[PDB]
């Protein structure tokens, strides 16, 4: 189970969902994996997805997008998204 | 953002009726027909009554709930200029045009017209609901407000303008057309006061008084034909009245930051010719790359 | 509203998380099966259109009479067997509400795509019928475009004039400053934007023989030429648009950045008239040492030396000019001056940089005069030499002024086609007829300009679009790679149609003889440097197309120096403002602004994707504002380093930057070599 | 028998402190000494705080509940000149002579001084005391009005009047008397708005009256001495300055139609020294001679 | 305080209930006691003078090389011989402040009264000895004033043009807007007030090449001239002064107007631009019976006729133009009009008033042109041609534009010398030699103007100073009959001197052959109507003067059949602002605002009295506002019969009478034959 989260340098709601990842991978990080994507870098993956906006977080399970989140989340938020893919 | 420069605005635009001599009017007014005469009688009354409950009720009320220091100020000023100005200058074109008795009956009949009663309480009872501490019946009052000075008053200020742009009644039309020029930035001052409160709404919220200004535009609107018809017929206007009002609801609307209800009409030419980023110092190694 | 404007807002209704970008095609068919096909004049055949357009006064029939019938007939069928088809509903809106030809009343159109495709080639092949042919191809295939007076114009009967933009020296004088307001309402009376340069004007306080502090300064005659081009506003359709460019070295150069701030008087303040400044490389110096800098005023140093102070070089010159009692000047803060240009733009985007230096340090017609200012849109930079407009019974020393013909390549489509070559040819060739053809008989300098120097400007678009769909990064090396490459290609092959042209006429250009292309020294980069792709995949994108080495350089240089050019000028990138939507493609090679633009027209509004905007392409299509400024800037220079004339270069800027990132990006520019920074947009 | 012409003197009274350039100050400014300086800054910023409830909650309220449409003209009037007029002019004063700094740090001074947060209290709690057609509730908050009139004012009038008087600080000591010359009027006709209301009660009802208007002129007075002490003890001023208070305050007394209340006092007489073309038509028979 | 200026306030001060008048006096002596004599620089030899001041780039070489030395002393000498004396400290102090030229520093004086007045004299006489001791006694006798262009600059090296009212026509046309602007700053910096006529123009919403809606009207072309006015400020000395007529019939006639008024936006009021409006009998017929008028399209009249709409008599004209389904108008109310020119007068004083058909059945010269417009002073009317001025490098055709020669007899002067005939005639000669001197390089209709033409204006002034000393009513029967005497010998004598100097030079004025003077129409009513006084008292104010007769008149007009006369134009009365003061005078032939004005210069009061004010002639004195306006519009025309071109008619208004008022004394103007209306001044 890999959280990816599409973002930018220049994205304020991606500044503000970043301590909120940091502090899931500390309660979370032995079930799941969070993994960065920055979207002005890395065009094709972000393109392949279909993301169209940002922070776009995706939930991957063995490869396959099983959930899609678009925009701010909090914490409690992002633990029952995953949660429900464990 | 703006409460200064409108404060500016406010106090630069200061006038008193004792400036505009009345008397040259009676030149022009003896040669009216009935029809006309009552029309303008009518008219005048209803802009007179419904500034006084502005004068009484609407800005003092609205100063009431405003947040702010500077705000308050300029909201007095403009409930002052209803009282003290606006209100003189009404009785003054009355006391010139009217004997007594016929001053007395026209204001009697203007009282217990359906058309006018049906707006002014519609109006009076927005104000009256206003709670302390709620943004939202504030906002609704502040709609009624911007509605009363950028729409309502313009079935009205139509036939003065109407005769202004003629030649006809050129005091009392000079008189009218300085009220007129109060009114509209009043109605835009509480304008951006409503949009303030509307801002800080979520956007269902927001929908929802979107919602309730269209709904009470729609309530006015269907009114003002109705009063348009019963004053402008027997003068042979209400078509053309009619798209004025039209054109002032789309700029009172504006002015509470939504879009224009209404499509874009020409309006009577005879009623128009009466109408910084922060700055840094550089800190050198800024010319070396 | 109507069908096709509820289809293009249904993009905007995202369907499953995405933009329905195919809705936008959709509404381009309703544009054509509900309005653009009912609203259309057809005639029982193309003799009868043609018939009807030359007798109502729609078409000059000169141009036509230099076909026969068939011939005309072949071109317009060339035209019509593409079966060109509008990608978006904008390109065809754009196209139909400000190009095609409609009738006196404007009630219907007569004019489609094709037909005004086929007219812009007859007139360009001048009784050619293979050439107007290939013309045709050209731009069905939307390989090149015309510049909108050219487009719009050519072969009309009521068209203004075919050249965009004109540049105007005014001398120091009442009647040089008379005929140049005079020049400028006849200009904008033409529908082209004039620009000014007013640093040879003595500044405020100058003595009109011997009596003193008598002169009004560059801000009277500001105010003079803004009730000029208010008057002159193209009878009443396009609001009159002028350009007033000062040296910063001048002494009004502070009124003259007033007249923009927001809280100028009226007396003062000018709202109709573009500022641009001029800064030689002396004034960043000054700038970079924190050393108070000296504004002059010209009239004592044209007195002190009989040359006007933007005449002559101030980066040796200045502190002759300050250690010179005769010379009056002004003690400034070169630092606090650059810190106001920076406020003045982030506050109204004015005025436009030109660094003089840059422009100076390549420019192949030094010779002839250097480069004092810039067009309207700061990409312009050409030689001009001031006129004298004497007395009436006198004659007047007639000087030049600078006019160039606009043109851009679509970088996708000429690319796509693998016809770098044919499209630089062709089009250079489409230039010059038009700078042939343009005589304008009130304005004497620039006919004379015209006529001599011969001057073209062939532009590009599509930068943005054709990276964005090919998988590259606007701001990524490959992206400087690629442009390195193509406007390499793009100078060879104008260089060598010049050549051509000269050899065929026989003829160069005025005073060619001591330009660098006579020289040899302007093919020196290119005949020991190479400029073919170093990545991988640029070199793909090349794929099929002969990519100009350091041998076809130096063949080119003998034979430029065998024949000669002639051109004075032939590249120079214009923003293409409008032209941009009909060819789908992105605005010039300036970055895009937005992917989607939601533009309002009449009561109902529009949204336009960016050409080939798509899920797999949408971060590729970055927009301009949240892109590093410096990295365009890189850009820019790349392309600026292959483009003899400039480049309208537009600043894209966020609100949260301050008024130093503004001045360390324009510093940046002028240290890259950016020749002019044309405007400072703020999101 | 008196609202028309305290409507009339009132509108020719009007002014904006922009009509007065202040630059002349400067310098008269700049030689006084830091205690002065200090002095002075909060005299009028006490002023300020006034003016703002004055103009804000008192004159509003006053003209809420006051019966006839001249009455509450000349009450919304009077209204806009306490925030619209006099407590903007403080700022035009402090913006001129003073830097943001000390302008800042004076405004938070009065957020935080006992005596000004007090009187406010006292005379806020009162004029929000005020119910619907509760004519002693009224007329309680009237005495309040008029104490801030006629009595509290003058602690901070004092310090402007003694520099006019000395010929220093004579352009802001223009704006004063003109502030000055307003609150004189202003106390005299809600004092006569007051004397109505009392005139309708029974004697013993009036004994009440009379108890509450001198148990709360006093309880004013006793905090208006601390706040004298601690404004004027630097400057060397505070008796002479309770002198002029106690002089004011029978000038209240007198307004509400009561008795003086202190026995009269030399006051310094420094402060003494400190107080278009008509247009006819043309006949026929002007075109012939 | 200067101790001239307390002796001058002293005439306020009030002994014995009465003005201290003769305290002025004292005040003269002590402005030269104390200030003039102390900074006048003072030469060992008048050889040494001129030496100093033609080295010093203050005269001119070439009228002084002219005469010996001997000859330019003994005219010196002639003019130092009277021992002249300024009565009144306000002429001295006017004099030596605006006529005395100073040294570069400004803190020197160089010319007395006596040297200004002889090297006047000498410049005039252009060679003569004996005629410049004439015009040295004519100007030392103060019978003769030169304008204050003339005055000022003649003999000067540092100078503007001796000519200061220029009059345009514009034809519709941007090449003829832009030379008009370019004009109009050329005589501008020249010095010269200019007048342009706009009614050719074609107004807001006409055609420009077949394309609707384009024209910005005359109000467009009225902000570029007021930008070109406010530019070219006398090298920032004076304020730009320029003047706009309009026909009343044009189209653009209510924003024309609606320019003066003050709730007009910025973009729509001119600030520095004077208006003139031209009104036919036609209108004022349809205002007299209430008949709705029309306002008409220039450009459609001119496409419909091949004639501008204010080159043909609108009398015969209006009904085929309302008629006429081509021409484009839009209907107005005359009476609304004339009372909202009524209301501007108040308000400001604008427009002047010019009455075309009272102007043109007096007219001399309607075979070369209808007086159309007249001068900023709204005096001047004169035949003019509108010139063609075509593109560059083609050539124009050249027309006429009115500049005359301004020069005005002081009354007084000249009848207590009993010298109106050698007066005029010496003011003539003096008037055709700066017509003939003067060569304007940048104003070629001007030019061409002035040498086919020749017209000069000879006003008069002190014409209430005269009658007020002489114990006469301004509004008397006398006072008029006198003025009758006095003007039809000034008309007299300019016509035989005209005449003789035709036959001594061979030459008339171009196409005088077609003017009412050579088919002797001109005096008919000379010839028939006997002129001499009919009151005792102006006969013998009279006596000693020989008053022509019926006969006298024949002999003339026999004399000008047999040799022509040399000016199309000889009398004009101008305002005379500044002169009046130095020749001690009242302004033009206008009665008196102020018995005593007060001024303020610098941070001074001064008091100046009338001329010849005191106890006995108090009642004389009458103010111009106290009077009735009818008997100063009879005075006028009675003036005015005598007088070929207009006089600069200024009323004077009370606060208490209304435009009703107003209306009435414009339409009593128009009845009496008076020509022009200047300013309406309420007290
Ligand atoms: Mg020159
Ligand atoms: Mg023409
Ligand atoms: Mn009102
Ligand atoms: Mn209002
Ligand atoms: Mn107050
Ligand atoms: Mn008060």
């Amino acid at each position: 189970v890999v959280l990816a989260d599409f973002w930018a340098p220049w994205c304020g709601p991606c500044k503000m969902i970043a301590p909120v990842l940091e502090e899931l991978d500390q309660e979370m990080g032995d079930k799941l994996k969070i993994v960065k994507i920055d979207v002005d870098e890395n065009q094709e993956t972000a393109g392949k997805y279909g993301v169209m906006s940002i922070p776009t977080l995706l939930v991957l399970k063995d490869g396959e997008v099983v959930e899609t989140s678009v925009g701010f989340k909090p914490k409690e938020a992002l633990q029952e998204l995953v949660n429900k893919h464990l | 953002d703006f409460t200064q420069m409108f404060y500016n605005q406010n106090v630069k635009q200061f006038w008193l009726p004792e400036e505009i001599a009345l008397n040259g009017d009676l030149l022009t007014w003896k040669y009216l027909g009935k029809n006309e005469q009552d029309t303008y009688m009518k008219v005048l009354a209803g802009l007179t009554l419904l500034d006084t409950e502005q004068g009484n009720t609407g800005m003092p009320i609205v100063a009431e709930h405003v947040d702010g220091h500077q705000r308050k100020a300029v909201l007095n000023f403009m409930a002052m200029m209803e009282n003290a100005v606006h209100a003189k200058s009404y009785s003054n074109i009355f006391m010139t045009l009217a004997p007594t008795e016929t001053i007395n009956e026209v204001f009697e009949w203007v009282k217990q017209n359906k058309y006018l009663q049906k707006k002014a309480q519609m109006i009076v009872g927005l104000y009256k609901a206003i709670q302390k501490d709620d943004e939202i019946s504030l906002f609704k009052a502040m709609v009624a407000s911007v509605y009363l000075e950028s729409f309502l008053f313009y079935s009205g200020f139509y036939y003065p303008l109407y005769f202004y742009g003629q030649g006809k009644l050129m005091q009392s039309g000079e008189i009218i057309n300085l009220i007129l020029r109060d009114e509209a930035i009043h109605g835009v001052y509480v304008g951006l006061l409503a949009q303030e409160i509307y801002n800080k709404q979520t956007e269902e919220k927001k929908a929802e008084l979107r919602e309730f200004a269209i709904d009470l535009l729609n309530q006015l609107y269907e009114n003002e034909l109705e009063y348009t018809e019963d004053l402008y017929d027997q003068v042979g206007l209400s078509h053309d009245v009619k798209k004025f009002i039209r054109y002032n609801a789309n700029k009172a609307l504006m002015n509470l930051g939504f879009d224009p209800y209404f499509e874009e009409e020409d309006i009577n030419p005879i009623v128009l010719n009466g109408l910084k980023a922060t700055v840094e110092p550089l800190k050198d190694d800024d010319f070396y790359f | 509203v109507p069908k096709w404007i509820q289809l293009n807002n249904e993009i905007m209704i995202q369907k499953d998380g995405k933009f329905q970008f195919d809705k936008d095609k959709e509404a381009v068919h309703s544009y054509f099966v509900d309005y653009i096909n009912q609203n259309t004049v057809f005639f029982h055949n193309l003799k009868e259109k043609l018939d009807y357009l030359v007798e109502n006064q729609y078409y000059e029939e000169e141009f036509l009479s230099l076909y026969s019938f068939e011939d005309i007939k072949e071109v317009f069928k060339t035209a019509y067997a593409k079966k060109f088809r509008f990608p978006s509903f904008m390109s065809a809106f754009k196209f139909y509400n400000d190009y095609a030809l409609k009738t006196n009343d404007k009630k219907k159109i007569l004019e489609r795509y094709e037909d005004r495709i086929s007219i812009v080639a007859l007139f360009f092949a001048n009784g050619d019928t293979e050439k107007a042919k290939e013309y045709v191809n050209l731009m069905i295939n939307q390989e090149y475009q015309p510049s909108t007076p050219t487009f719009l114009n050519a072969g009309r009967k009521r068209r203004g004039e075919l050249v965009s933009c004109f540049l105007l020296e005014v001398n120091d004088s009442l009647n040089d400053i008379s005929r140049a307001i005079d020049i400028s309402m006849q200009l904008s009376k033409l529908g082209g934007g004039v620009s000014l340069n007013l640093s040879k004007l003595r500044a405020k306080g100058e003595a009109i023989k011997d009596v003193e502090n008598a002169t009004k300064g560059v801000v009277g005659v500001m105010k003079l030429l803004d009730n000029a081009f208010r008057y002159a506003d193209q009878m009443g359709q396009r609001q009159g648009s002028g350009a007033a460019y000062l040296n910063i070295f001048h002494r009004d150069i502070n009124d003259f950045l007033d007249t923009k701030k927001i809280s100028a008087d009226e007396d003062v303040r000018v709202k109709t008239l573009s500022i641009g400044v001029v800064i030689p490389d002396k004034f960043v110096e000054l700038a970079r040492e924190d050393k108070a800098a000296y504004v002059f005023y010209p009239h004592t140093i044209y007195k002190e030396y009989g040359q006007h102070m933007d005449e002559m070089d101030m980066n040796e010159m200045y502190d002759k000019f300050v250690d010179n009692p005769r010379v009056k000047k002004e003690k400034i803060n070169p630092r606090k001056l650059l810190e106001k240009l920076a406020m003045l733009r982030s506050e109204s985007g004015y005025p436009y940089i030109m660094f003089q230096d840059n422009v100076n340090k390549v420019h192949a017609n030094n010779h002839i005069s250097k480069v004092k200012f810039s067009n309207l849109c700061s990409e312009v930079l050409q030689a001009s030499q001031v006129s004298s407009y004497t007395d009436y019974d006198e004659e007047d020393e007639i000087g030049l002024d600078i006019s160039c013909n606009l043109g851009s390549l679509n970088i996708l489509n000429v690319m796509e086609h693998k016809s770098i070559e044919k499209t630089v040819k062709l089009a250079t060739d489409s230039l010059t007829h038009v700078s042939e053809t343009t005589d304008i008989r009130n304005a004497p300098a620039v006919r004379r300009a015209n006529k001599a120097m011969k001057s073209i400007g062939l532009g590009a678009m599509n930068l943005h679009g054709y990276l964005a769909q090919n998988g590259i990064a606007y701001e990524s090396p490959e992206a400087r790679d690629f442009a390195n490459t193509f406007f390499m290609m793009v100078n060879f092959y104008s260089i060598q149609r010049s050549a051509e042209i000269a050899k065929e006429k026989g003829e160069t250009f005025d005073q060619y003889e001591g330009s660098t292309y006579a020289t040899g020294e302007y093919f020196d980069k290119y005949v020991s440097t190479d400029f073919s792709p170093k990545y991988e995949k640029i070199a793909n994108l090349f794929e099929g197309m002969h990519i100009p080495t350091t041998e076809d350089w130096k063949k080119l240089k003998a034979f430029v120096a065998e024949h000669g050019m002639y051109h004075s000028y032939r590249l120079c990138i214009a923003p293409t403002g409008s032209i941009s939507y009909v060819q789908s493609s992105t605005a010039s090679v300036m970055p895009i602004m937005e992917r989607i633009e939601e533009r309002t027209y009449g009561n109902s509004k529009t949204y336009y994707p960016m050409p080939g905007l798509a899920s797999n392409n949408w971060f590729f299509y970055k927009e301009a504002y949240d892109m590093d400024m410096f990295k365009v800037v890189d850009m820019i220079a790349t392309i600026q380093q292959h483009i003899d004339q400039g480049i309208s270069f537009t600043l894209f800027l966020k609100d949260t930057m301050t008024t130093r990132d503004l001045n360390r990006i324009d510093l940046y520019a002028h240290h890259r070599g950016i020749k002019t920074i044309y405007y400072a947009r703020t999101k």
